RNA sequence: UCGCUACUACCGAUUGGAUGGUUUAGUGAGGCCCUCGGAUCGGCCCGCCGGGGUCCCUGGCGGAGCGCUGA
RNA sequence: GCUGCAGUUAAAAAGCUCGUAGUUGGAUCUUGUGGAGGGUUCCCCGCCCCUUGCCUCUCGGCGCCGGCCCGAAGCGUUUACUUUGAAAAAAUUAGAGUGUUCAAAGCAGGCCCGAGCCGCCUGGAUACCGCAGCUAGGAAUAAUGGAAUAGGACCGCGGUUCUAUUUUGUUGG
RNA sequence: UACCUGGUUGAUCCUGCCAGUAGCAUAUGCUUGUCUCAAAGAUUAAGCCAUGCAUGUCUAAGUACGCACGGCCGGUACAGUGAAACUGCGAAUGGCUCAUUAAAUCAGUUAUGGUUCCUUUGGUCGCUACUUGGAUAACUGUGGUAAUUCUAGAGCUAAUACAUGCCGACGGCGCUGACUCCCUUUGUGUGGGAUGCGUGCAUUUAUCAGAUCAAAACCAACCCGGUCGCGGCUUUGGUGACUCUAGAUAACCUCGGGCCGAUCGCAGCCCUCCGUGGCGGCGACGACCCAUUCGAACGUCUGCCCUAUCAACUUUCGAUGGUAGUCGCCGUGCCUACCAUGGUGACCACGGGUGACGGGGAAUCAGGGUUCGAUUCCGGAGAGGGAGCCUGAGAAACGGCUACCACAUCCAAGGAAGGCAGCAGGCGCGCAAAUUACCCACUC
């Protein structure tokens, strides 16, 4: 049936390809430490927004002056 | 030319009439039929064969019951078996994006061909356009024939 | 199946310039057979429940136009979705006030009122011209208007004058260059010009080419174009921003530097 | 029912085609008025839009035109001679466009005598003189004689038609369509269509 | 090659079995169209009575022809 | 595996040669000085030889004391290509504004005295939308075409046959 | 984030595949505190369905003798609220599902100069009459069958139902032409004129006209400025294009079977005027014809998944085309008669397959791609399977009807009734999918 709803979302993040990297591991950890967070997703969350970010100034610096 | 009436029921065009009224003309005659004809629209010519011509067909453009409205075409004359009706080719290339190339493909047309053309053969060029459904397959209209950007029928001096 | 005509619209399938939400509800008001196409009409729920905001929902509607207090063109009206549409008169003489359908440079109808002795009249664009039985001249509308006897020099195209008391025809503006016109369709939808060149072609559609006050050119179809001045002055009187359709870069800029919306 | 439809029969190629729906009504057609020669019998059908539409079972009389001469009349109809589609809508007496029929001549001959002032159908004296020649010869002053010259020289018919008349009878064409309008109505044969139709009626039986 | 234990497919007597689509010859419900049919129901023409009037209107009872004419 | 794989020995070149459709196909036919924007010569005007390549009308405004000039039109051998206009539902996707308590979302919302303001300001952008059809500039590359049984052209002549039925004062001859 | 690692050997370098790694969407296991959103019997069986609901409707303004309730008293048509019944309108939209269907459906693009169109909006609405006819329902009264939203016989009465039909405003203009008057006995130029016939828009057929351009010279008779040979001219609209629109003539006409009002509600008026002749203010409802709006239908150009263990196919059993007609809302082999011998294919026809409804779209993705789309928006198809048809502006309708085929309920065995792929709910199937709840407050 037809109904008043909407039906629009998206996650907010991205889990990483390599999933025991040693190299990766401790560097996430120094960042959840030093900060104060509860999970690895709350770290995860931060990548995502910083890599969109990129990936819109990299498409504009292709277009002429 | 000289006799018309091949068929069961007698032929004339509609609009026309004939006066059964001072009807003398001494020692010799003129005809006793006038013509009728019409301008097509869009920058063509109606031939003279049209004009001073003696035939009967109702779907023809220039003496005739149709008008020509919508798309207009052009092929080649490529088979003419059928009587006041011919083929033409059409050809055409087709682009598949997944390659950066190109496809040849063609379709065929059935015409209808009036006199007053009477010279045309197979790999001239003509030009057409849309009418009412004129019979089960047919929907155009030949309004011009050349053989321009081409060689000739017979030798260079034709 | 469609075993006959329907009689729904849903809110997603409706006209984009109405600017409905997205969440209040499944269905919109189906404008009521009329005078203008079904695409280029304002319904008159629309204009009294969202864009003047004299009643929160239907019902209030309902009992506003029970009453008797709404005329269009001058004639009252009780059905609540008329479709109303361009160069068309609203009067509420219970508030006192009047009001005439014309586009924002956005492409949407703006909220425009006018002084009492302006509400007397409106423009129409010409669509037939024909002769009926004993020779008599008729003349069509834009707005589905017949007038019989109109003046032989009234061509296809023209825009004519009519006061609203009679119905009959007061003045007219030929169709030719120099004239002002506004955009009534396609991209170019409620920009304002001067007509400056007309190309032709047998069969197929004519295109019109129009400059702007502030230099700028554009084009559409002949079909698109009203025309609404006599050389370089308009008939009727013009909403804020007067057709010269701004850029996002220009409309960025003035939206900073004059500090409006309460900054 | 029967119905008139494009998508029951094969494609240029040669190929077949699959049903696409069931038979809609806008694809309707009905069975032929067959019209005769008899006392006037007409039936009326409902049409799509609510229309009204007349169909002719029997005919007896018609409306027909003398092209030549500007002068048209009711007239009653006598046979079927000839039909170029088909013979046994001659063999059973059917009525249809471009059909060709026999007339009642007496019409145009009380038209053309009282216009001119001259005979037209007649064979000898016995038929001329005991009766209405009060229609050809009355007291007329000063329009007499000499004054009918605006008749008498343009009064000449062509001699297939002196031909018809004497016998009571003209050769006509139907131009309405009788299952459809309800009516059968024409025009006189004339010049080389009477020429032609002489000819077919002739070399088919005579 | 021959032999033991699992598992998959082939050939085939059996005039095998179930389901579905094409199609020859014969039969054919029910609707619609056409040519007929005519149960039954009215009006207009001939008495007497009554209301109005210079024997007719017109209500009612009633019988012969049930004419003529409609559904 | 188009970008982008492999076939001596790991899987894989028909025993050999001809040949119609399909795909692919050699070279060739008009340039440098001067001025603007910009440089220290090349992209826009006008020129060695042609610059819209021609042309001369007529219904139709311009420039000036009738005649001669400058914007339409016949049109530039025909197409692909490329660049630009027009015209194509919304939602979804991309993207602008906006402290849903943040966010996913939504299309809102923001100023001011107290209530005597009988209120005021402002949004609901914009882009993309293959192919096929329509449209106006460019002319390299790739198709395509003209006179060898000579035809282009001159305000050039001539015989003969058809013929609109205008200009004359009209209806008829 | 444009990426790789384990496994053939005594050890080495390759080929090559198996296994690992990350996302996405169906089932399933173990586990669970708060709070904002929200998919959900598509996959198998378009298999079968107990019970309840899902479509009705009245204003000042079509018909009120219901004692049904009621007033200050009375019908001056007749008060006022008003059950029932007749009449009008709607029920062809909405909702559900995805079986069929490969140039078909569908998308972009164009066309009706080849058609139809309830309603809205604007034109148009003057070739017994101070008001006609009979007959049914509600109601009252008497019944039949095991049984149904089954109906029969008898007594009453209405209209915006059904059927008739004036008055007013004929005074049209063309054609006939007894007679009569004037220049010239006729002819030929005149002006009158007794008397007949036809004379609005629609309908069927036939005929007529549609004006414009270049240059002179003779002749009959004259427009006209003038008199017994020269100057000067005139007439619906429109398209690229009509056998278009408007006009003129001769007939037809549908009748029982085209229009031109025998209708309803509020406030009262002005007078050779005392309740009369009318003229008139506001409407309501209705109907023939144009133009609109909402569409519908038919046609143009280009676009499709796998298959040759499918290479030739179609063809009076209409295949391709021509001439005349029938039928239809209209173009057309749509169908019939006669005639011709055509039409498509290696640039893949014709045939077969599809756990195939098409599109907007979705998942994954360096660049290029691969896979998916039963599913809230748009288009199509269908209500167990096939076929036929009534009513209406619109249906080949299934919350309409008739029959055959498959299921199946009640019975007094004579008969009668039926269609959840609407919302909840049940059986069967299977790895696989929620409550027989409340309300028209919001959106329409």
């Amino acid at each position: 049936m037809p109904v008043a709803r909407s039906w629009v979302c998206r996650k907010t993040y991205v889990t990483p390809r390599r999933p025991f990297e040693k190299s990766r591991l401790d560097q996430e950890l120094k960042l959840i430490g030093e900060y104060g967070l509860r999970n690895k997703r709350e770290v995860w969350r931060v990548k995502f927004t910083l890599a969109k970010i990129r990936k819109a100034a990299r498409e504009l610096l292709t277009l002429d002056e | 030319m000289a006799d018309i009436q091949t068929e069961r029921a007698y032929q004339k065009q509609p609009t026309i009439f004939q006066n059964k009224k001072r009807v003398l003309l001494g020692e010799t005659g003129k005809e006793k039929l006038p013509r009728y004809y019409k301008n097509i629209g869009l920058g063509f010519k109606t031939p003279k064969e049209a004009i001073e011509g003696t035939y009967i067909d109702k779907k023809c453009p220039f003496t005739g019951n149709v008008s020509i409205r919508g798309r207009i075409l052009s092929g080649v004359v490529t088979k003419m078996k059928m009587q006041r009706t011919i083929v033409i080719r059409r050809d055409y290339l087709h682009y598949i994006r997944k390659y950066n190339r190109f496809e040849k493909r063609h379709k065929n047309m059935s015409v209808h061909l009036s006199p007053c053309f009477r010279d045309v053969q197979i790999g001239d060029i003509v030009t057409v356009g849309e009418c009412r459904p004129l019979s089960k397959t047919v929907r155009f209209n030949v309004l011009k024939v050349t053989k321009a950007a081409g060689t000739k029928k017979q030798f260079q001096k034709f | 199946m469609a075993r006959g005509p329907k009689k729904h619209l849903k809110r997603v399938a409706a006209p984009k310039h109405w600017m409905l939400d997205k969440l209040t509800s499944v269905f919109a008001p189906r404008p009521s057979t009329g005078p203008h196409k079904l695409r280029e009409c304002l319904p008159l729920i629309i204009f009294l429940r969202n864009k003047l905001k004299y009643a929160l929902t239907g019902d209030e509607v309902k009992k506003i136009c029970m009453q008797r207090f709404i005329k269009i063109d001058g004639k009252v009206r009780a059905d609540i979705t008329y479709p109303a549409g361009f160069m068309d008169v609203i009067s509420i003489d219970k508030t006192g006030e009047n009001f005439r359908l014309i586009y924002d440079t956005k492409g949407r109808f703006a909220v425009h009122r006018i002084t009492p002795e302006e509400a007397k009249y409106k423009l129409c664009k010409v669509r037939k011209i024909f002769v009926g039985t004993k020779g008599i001249p008729h003349l069509v509308t834009h707005d589905a208007r017949t007038i019989r006897y109109p003046d032989p020099l009234i061509k296809m195209n023209d825009t004519i004058q009519i006061d609203l008391e009679t119905g009959k025809i007061t003045d007219f503006i030929k169709f030719d260059t120099g004239n002002l016109c506004m955009v009534t369709g396609g991209a170019n939808l409620g920009r304002i010009g001067v007509i400056t060149n007309r190309e032709r072609h047998p069969g197929s559609f004519d295109v019109v080419h129009v400059k702007d006050a502030n230099g700028n050119s554009f084009a559409t179809r002949l079909s698109n174009i009203f025309v609404i001045g006599k050389g370089n002055k308009p008939w009727i009187s013009l909403p804020r921003g007067k057709g010269i359709r701004l850029t996002i870069a220009e409309e960025r800029d003035k939206r900073l530097a004059a500090k409006q919306s309460s900054g | 029912g029967i119905s008139r439809d494009n998508w029951h029969k094969r494609r240029k190629t040669g190929g077949k085609r699959k049903p696409y729906h069931k038979k809609r009504k806008y694809e309707l057609g009905r069975p032929a008025a067959n019209t005769k020669i008899g006392p006037r019998r007409i039936h009326t059908v409902g049409v799509r839009g609510g229309n009204k539409k007349y169909r002719a079972l029997r005919l007896d009389v018609g409306n027909f035109s003398w092209g030549s001469e500007c002068c048209t009349r009711k007239t009653r109809i006598i046979d079927v001679v000839y039909n170029a589609s088909n013979n046994e809508l001659v063999r059973t007496k059917t009525l249809v466009k471009n059909c060709i029929v026999l007339i009642d001549s007496t019409p145009y001959r009380q038209w053309y005598e009282s216009h001119y002032a001259l005979p037209l159908g007649r064979k000898k004296g016995a038929k001329l003189t005991p009766e209405e020649e009060e229609i050809l010869n009355k007291k007329r002053s000063k329009k007499i004689q000499k004054k009918y010259d605006e008749r008498k020289k343009n009064a000449k018919i062509s001699s297939l038609l002196e031909e018809q008349f004497q016998q009571g009878k003209l050769l006509a064409c139907i131009a309405s369509r009788p299952g459809q309008c309800g009516r059968a109505d024409g025009y006189v044969l004339e010049g080389k269509e009477l020429e032609f139709y002489l000819r077919k009626i002739k070399a088919r039986k005579g």
